RNA sequence: CAGAAGAAUCAUCGAAUCUUUGAACGCACAUUGCGCCUUUGGGUUCUACCAAAGGCAUGCCUGUUUGAGUGUCAU
RNA sequence: GGACAUGGGUUAGUCGAUCCUAAGAGAUAGGGAAGCUCCGUAUGAAAGGCACGAUUUUUCGUGCCUAUCGAAAGGG
RNA sequence: UUGGAUAUGCCAUAUAAAGCGCUUUCGAAGAGUCGAGUUGUUUGGGAAUGCAGCUCUAAAUGGGUGGUAAAUUUCAUCUAA
RNA sequence: UUGACCUCAAAUCAGGUAGGACUACGCGCUGAACUUAAGCAUAUCAAUAAGCGCAGGAAAAGAAAAUAACCAUGAUUCCCUCAGUAACGGCGAGUGAAGCGGGAAAAGCUCAAAUUUGAAAUCUGGCAACAUUUCUUUUGUUGUCCGAGUUGUAAUUUCAA
């Protein structure tokens, strides 16, 4: 198959091809809105390993998100505190843009669910992702076996909760002693319960 | 003033509906709790704030 | 309209940009007798129809 | 009631020239030939023409609102439209 | 006092003229109220008003039971006339769909399913 | 610093009856009730404000709706009429 | 055939507009008319200065429908009681329902259909 | 109290009604304000006026239809 | 007795509101924002019409050119 | 009203499908992601514990991890995006 | 010139879906200060309150890029224990886990990367037939057209192989 070819291309990304391909793109998708409809993935082996099948009910969209870290909503720069509070500027927000790209996307289309998404281009001012969806009402998505998991309740709005690949990400969620804090309201709320037992 | 709204004057027709008296029968029912309406309103000494 | 501006200014831009030699060769097509002599080798083996 | 603007009621109501009726209908001339052909529908030329025309004085041919309100939920424009599907 | 069930075994049109000769019998018991009545007009008057109500369910019964025959074995019916249980249990999978599985998982379930066995002592 | 003779001037509404909660809380001017957020889609409320919230949560109205589907609940939403 | 442009601007061109053809009706039961003549004519009035329109003006007073408009309660009154209107007044009272004046016709008497309607 | 006579201010509850609103959806609204579409009906009154019923929010998805493009070609 | 009780009482084609626009509010296009929401009001929008024709390959051709709310002292 | 069995009735194209066993064999395995630096913010994580922003950007017995940073060499373990 | 296709629009087009409320418990984001340190700036309060977004009857987590250094264990969650311990801290005030072990409960799996290529074997919808029902209210089946789909839908495979 070519899907083997498009990925090891994919790896080559400072290759003369893809460097041409970048720039075109990025231009043409500034020239659009920032949030589009994609007809098709740009990137149909990414979608495909994500979990995009190419039938009725999947839906592709593309967005553009301003890089860079976050910036301090508070007026004139000014925090009103102790001075270990007083950062304005060098300030970072915790779910990356690949987090806001999906859940921007998924606010923008409230009768779908945000499946994946995979970036897809970059420049000084924007990352371009391609958000991956499906429709939850559609029978071909409804009487599908491998994907009826997401047409659940529990999986409305998976992006905003937390439950997308990059949100997993973001949280911390992983197996192991690095992370330890995982969950961390739970892991939180689990030591800082004091359990009084009926015999002490 | 004169001049009112339609809504302005059904909150007035309600509001005079309930500035009334008891119904006397009210007074003689079965385990009837209830004597004289705590509810009055006077035009001077209250106002409706609408 | 928006769309059409889209359409011919990346038209332009794949003119004046330097493309490379990997997408450049897309340009270089088969020319007109040759492409309809393989085109008359491929409808007589078209695949059949759903309702063959 | 406030003022009630002219041409809003009367000869201007009742007749309807025919390229507004080719919008009402949304129908093209030929089409719209052909079901006046199919159907019983002929120009009625009002009384007051510069009236109905609401006070324009070019010369229009007229159609009674309501024969080209009947044409609205003729089944035959929709087989028109299958046909062109076709 | 107006029953039913012989008010269900008539027809439409002739329930049209029960309604308004009801109507009527209302209007004018609400002008003897007014004039001056008896405590016998004053609980026709109730008895009247349940009458109507009565006349008028029957009407909209047979109204709904005819558009539920008209619409019976279609794929699209009115709203007011499909289910209304909940919002969310219209919008859940349905138990054929609930239950749908791939080629994969039958033959699994096919050839090692889970055995009903004991253990002896 | 000017109580009386100052208070006599004061004819002029600043919030009228609001549409949404029916509460003399909304701004003219604004065109926003101070109590519920009308026009917001959203509904005003604050969790410092846990008396405001208790004064027009759900109970305090009728629920006619939620009762009608209690009872529907408790015999496990079934229709059609009984043999 | 390249297509002349005389205008320099480029205006959404006219497609067409299907009108609806449901494959159901969202309401499965029309509704009956909200406002019929015994709901639009709640009661008439009795009192003494409504006699006195009765008695003189050929004027029928009547406690009506909020909803009830001139039109409606003209039809209404033609309709229930056989006598034309030829002027009807409306008023919202202070206790919030409408009110009615009803002029009759010379050739109709207030007083006779007073009696009839039963209050007089 | 009056009052009548499968009763009942009874219980249950699977059929219905559910005004004006409200996420509130034709546009509004300190204005029972201002519109448009379709059908039907009314009467001393009929090219007029009126009434009734059913409709007209936004985003998005699947499909249909109608399109636009010095976008890619074929011809 | 403006108090208490019981009833009664406000009738519009022409008087106002409604209509118009003012300062100003405020959608839409878009762009911001973790968001609540912010900005923006003909703007980087495909933002709608009107007329002619023996009926045109009985698959339409040929022409021509801005919401809303906001005044019971403004306009009418 | 429901449940799992049971009695048979009918419909079912195994022309199929499946487990197991040996291969002198082959075995595709997710990228602006891993990793590194840096700046914030977090952690009990201390020569950065996780997350985020920016810069740089892999690989093919390769990549993680083995709670003191570095180069090097082994060993376990596991197989991310 | 007609066409094919791509891209982008329109419709009160056919059929759907989203908001709001609730928020005790769930997942996130954002985010203080009083307080303590007998002052106070790191710290503490606190990864808390307030604010914002999104769920369910539970949520989240979950079948190891996990531990361990053993004669090795074996998804996740919770309890007890580890343990006020290792460690972090103007090493001040203070803060502070994890492996093991015992228990409650146990359940495993699905794709991407494969040429079906002697046969797109796949699926939405329109129509018409039947059938079915917690239900005339529900849920399907078969046929036939139109489409979707080769810029990849089924079958087969998931590293334990
Ligand atoms: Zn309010």
């Amino acid at each position: 198959g070519a899907y083997k070819y498009l990925e090891e291309l994919a790896k080559k990304k400072q290759s003369d091809v893809n460097l041409f391909l970048s720039r075109v793109r990025a231009w043409e998708y500034r020239q659009m809105n920032v949030i589009h409809r994609a007809s098709r993935p740009s990137r149909p082996d990414k979608a495909r390993r994500l979990g995009y099948k190419a039938k009725q009910g999947y839906v592709i969209y593309r967005i553009r998100v301003r890089r860079g870290g976050r910036k301090r909503p508070v007026p004139k720069g000014q925090t009103y505190g102790k001075p270990v509070h007083q950062g304005v500027n060098h300030l970072k927000y915790q779910r990356s843009a690949r987090c806001t790209a999906e859940e921007r996307v998924g606010r923008y289309c409230s009768n779908l669910r945000v499946l994946n998404s995979y970036w897809v281009n970059q420049d000084a001012t924007y990352k371009f992702f391609e958000v991956i969806l499906v429709d939850p009402s559609h029978k071909a998505i409804r009487r599908d076996p491998r994907i009826n998991w997401i047409v659940n309740p529990v999986h409305k709005h998976r992006e905003s909760r937390g439950l997308t690949s990059i949100g997993k990400k973001s949280r911390g969620i992983g197996k192991g002693h690095r992370f330890n804090n995982s969950p961390q309201h739970a892991t939180w709320l689990r030591h800082n319960t004091l359990s009084l037992r009926r015999y002490r | 003033p004169s001049h009112k709204s339609f809504r302005t004057k059904q909150k007035l027709a309600k509001a005079a509906r309930q500035n009334r008296p008891i119904p006397q029968w009210i007074r003689l029912r079965t385990g009837n709790t209830v004597h004289y309406n705590m509810k009055r309103r006077h035009w001077r000494r209250t106002k409706l704030n609408i | 309209p928006e769309y059409i501006r889209l359409q011919r200014r990346r038209k332009i831009l794949n003119l004046r940009l330097k493309v490379p030699p990997a997408i450049a060769q897309f340009q270089k097509t088969l020319d007109k007798n040759t492409a309809t002599q393989v085109f008359k080798l491929l409808n007589k083996y078209r695949p059949e129809t759903a309702a063959e | 009631a406030r003022v009630k603007q002219k041409g809003k009621a009367g000869a201007a109501r009742i007749y309807i020239t025919r390229n507004q009726a080719l919008k009402k209908l949304q129908l093209t001339l030929a089409d719209f030939r052909r079901i006046c052909i199919l159907k019983g529908v002929y120009p009625r030329e009002p009384k007051n023409k510069k009236k109905a025309n609401k006070g324009s004085t070019a010369p229009v041919t007229f159609y009674y609102t309501k024969d080209i309100q009947y044409l609205l939920h003729e089944p035959i424009v929709q087989k028109f439209r299958e046909y062109k599907v076709f | 006092a107006l029953k039913t069930f012989e008010l269900r075994k008539q027809s439409q049109e002739n329930l049209a003229e029960q309604l308004q000769e009801l109507r009527q019998e209302l209007a004018s018991l609400r002008v003897q109220k007014i004039a001056g009545g008896s405590g016998s007009k004053l609980s026709k008057i109730k008895t009247t008003r349940k009458d109507i109500a009565r006349i008028l369910t029957v009407i909209n019964e047979s109204n709904r039971l005819a558009a539920r025959e008209a619409y019976k074995n279609k794929k699209y019916i009115p709203l007011d006339l499909r289910q209304k249980k909940t919002r969310a249990i219209r919008r859940a999978l349905t138990p054929y769909e609930q239950s749908r599985k791939t080629l994969k998982q039958i033959k699994k379930e096919r050839y090692f399913p889970l055995r009903k066995y004991a253990l002896k002592a | 610093t000017k109580g009386t003779q100052s208070f006599g001037m004061r004819h002029n509404k600043s919030h009228t009856i609001c549409r949404r909660c029916g509460k003399r809380s909304f701004h003219i001017q604004k065109s926003t009730c101070a109590c519920c957020g009308y026009p917001a889609a959203k509904t005003r409320s604050y969790n410092w404000g846990a008396k405001a919230k208790r004064r027009r949560t759900t109970g305090t109205g009728r629920m006619s709706y939620l009762k009608k589907v209690h009872r529907s609940f408790k015999n496990g939403f079934r229709s059609g009429k009984p043999a | 055939a390249k297509k002349v442009r005389t205008s320099t601007t480029f205006r959404r061109p006219k497609t067409l507009q299907l009108s609806r053809k449901p494959k159901y009706a969202r309401k499965s039961v029309a509704h009956a008319p909200r406002l019929d003549e015994y709901k639009i004519i709640v009661n008439p009035i009795n009192s003494e200065s409504a006699m006195k329109k009765i008695e003189d003006d050929n004027t029928l007073v009547f406690h009506v429908h909020l909803k009830a408009n001139k039109f409606t309660i003209k039809e209404a009154v033609r309709k229930l009681y056989s006598v034309e209107p030829v002027k009807i007044n409306t008023l919202i009272r202070p206790n919030g329902t409408k009110k009615a004046f009803v002029k009759l016709s010379a050739d109709a008497d207030a007083l006779d259909v007073a009696n009839r309607i039963g209050f007089l």
